[PDB]
């Protein structure tokens, strides 16, 4: 156990899966989706409420 | 005084200024103010890299041609406006000076075809049309189509065909640090207060 690593595969796989799901969710926050910009403040300060 | 024709519009790059569009909004001396992309009333408190300004003159019936996604004879050949954020469009009537002048051969337009023009390109090549191939009735030297013809105007002949003076602005964002900005006051900085900042 002290010398040979990469034996705790299952726990590492679980952690990596959770981290990657969170990463893609966070990354999804930067898409235009067909709008003008990906940030609400820009559209708010540029256009009119109607 | 007078801007150029539609073939070669004057292209001006404006930078390192302090723009105040408020003095332009209140001045109700324009025929059409169809500005999209940006709400005109919220333009003072928003600044960016720089602007592109060009000016020209057209007929009074082709004002609606200048808009994104439109199809026509001038919006595709003389001036292609891309389907994106093309700032504001200003058009005003010109009857006292442009219509009431003897310069009947100073305003020019083009009927040429097979010359589709991409957004923001200029073709000042003034050449008579002589294909010299099959698609000109099979004879070289005939079908001499002159690329330019003048606005035929008279003193107060109508309204729909009156000359209109048109300027379209173009703004860009996220290209460089902002250079032209509106008139506002700069205050002193605060620390450790969770404040909102511009």
């Amino acid at each position: 156990l002290s010398s040979t690593a990469s034996a705790l595969g299952k726990l590492q796989d679980v952690v990596n899966q959770n981290a990657q799901a969170l990463n893609t969710l966070v990354k999804q926050l930067s898409s235009n989706f067909g709008a003008i910009s990906s940030v609400l403040n820009d559209i708010l300060a540029r256009l009119d409420p109607p | 005084t007078r801007f150029a024709s539609v073939y070669a519009w004057n292209r001006k790059r404006i930078s390192n200024c302090v723009a105040d569009y408020s003095v332009l909004y209140n001045s109700a001396s324009f025929s059409t103010f169809k500005c999209y992309g940006v709400s005109p009333t919220k333009l003072n408190d928003l600044c960016f890299t720089n602007v592109y300004a060009d000016s020209f003159v057209i007929r009074g019936d082709e004002v609606r041609q200048i808009a994104p996604g439109q199809t026509g004879k001038i919006a595709d050949y003389n001036y292609k406006l891309p389907d994106d954020f093309t700032g504001c469009v200003i058009a005003w009537n010109s009857n006292n000076l442009d219509s009431k002048v003897g310069g009947n051969y100073n305003y020019l337009y083009r009927l040429f075809r097979k010359s589709n023009l991409k957004p923001f390109e200029r073709d000042i090549s003034t050449e008579i049309y002589q294909a010299g191939s099959t698609p000109c009735n099979g004879v070289e030297g005939f079908n001499c189509y002159f690329p330019l013809q003048s606005y035929g105007f008279q003193p107060t002949y109508g309204v729909g065909y009156q000359p209109y003076r048109v300027v379209v602005l173009s703004f860009e964002l996220l290209h460089a640090p902002a250079t032209v900005c509106g008139p506002k006051k700069s205050t002193n900085l605060v620390k450790n207060k969770c404040v909102n900042f511009n």
